[PDB]
């Protein structure tokens, strides 16, 4: 615990100066995505108050690319919700309330000019999903589906490649794999029905070659993926 | 085992419309060339009937 608290102190140091703390978070991004999820996890009134200020420290104006850095935090680390569960949390500390509070403030405007086409893009930027409720809600997978098509059907490209590779590392059959990949199975099977043009975009960039070997994956879900797929192909 | 079986009648599908689809090109390209020479006879009649004038 001493040791944390230090290493939460000496981050809040480092954090003080704007351009330290604007070096910091873009090379360690996933260190702060890490340190936000531990401000929740972490019980101490104390170590959850550093770890609030060093939050706010990044996510500080003085920051350069301050609004964008929120953004990307609040978008690739989930850090609107864990702001809003920490606001409905209580702690012991006047201080690290009042940091919550700005975290939240400061989440909410960032939330405010999402879309949930924008956490689609960052999903699939991040090459890791987990049957995210804008592939599950019909409403986003009908509203982007234009959009998906669109710089020669990027998204739909970006899609196939996530799935290949994929299939590439799906020999280790792990749990989150198995999750990705029947998630993704579910977005490319998605973008197939809806605007049919894209079946000989994926036909020609090996998709559909990749989603019929898929096939032989041990997993019932992802059989049962492979099987949607299939129908969806040329099946009914 | 039926999964293979299904993925190689795919493969086979795949060629049958591919053929189908070269045929209809074949077939432009056959019924053009074939309409050419007919209208290439006719140029050449009238081309010599407006030299015999």
């Amino acid at each position: 615990i001493q040791l944390q608290y230090h290493s939460l102190l000496l981050i809040w140091l480092l954090t003080f100066n704007p351009v330290f703390a604007n070096e910091l978070v873009q090379k360690y991004l996933s260190d702060f995505l890490d340190l936000l999820k531990l401000v929740k996890i972490t019980i101490k009134e104390k170590v959850s108050r550093l770890c609030i200020s060093i939050i706010l420290q990044c996510c500080s104006t003085r920051v350069k690319q301050h609004k964008k850095v929120i953004k990307q935090l609040l978008l690739l680390g989930n850090a609107l919700p864990t702001v809003q569960s920490l606001s409905e949390r209580k702690y012991s500390d006047e201080e690290l309330r009042q940091d919550i509070s700005n975290l939240k403030e400061i989440l909410e405007n960032e939330y405010q000019e999402l879309t949930s086409f924008d956490e689609y893009v960052a999903e699939l930027d991040s090459k890791l999903l987990c049957w995210s409720p804008p592939h599950v809600d019909n409403g986003f997978w009908s509203d982007n589906i234009d959009e998906f098509k669109k710089d020669n059907y990027k998204i739909f490209r970006q899609l196939i490649e996530l799935l290949q590779a994929k299939v590439r590392n799906g020999d280790v059959n792990a749990k989150q794999e198995k999750i990705i990949i029947q998630v993704a199975l579910n977005d490319i099977t998605h973008v197939v029905e809806l605007l049919p043009e894209s079946i000989d975009v994926l036909d020609k960039t090996g998709g559909k070659a990749d989603i019929m070997e898929l096939l032989n994956h041990s997993d019932s879900r992802v059989k049962y993926e492979a099987l949607k797929a299939t129908q969806a192909i040329i099946g009914y | 085992n039926g999964i293979a079986t299904l993925l190689q009648a795919e493969k086979e599908a795949h060629e049958i419309v591919s053929k189908a689809r070269k045929y209809r090109q074949d077939k432009l390209k056959q019924a053009k060339t074939d309409a050419a020479k007919e209208i290439d006879s006719y140029k050449i009649q009238k081309d010599k009937e407006l030299k015999e004038f």
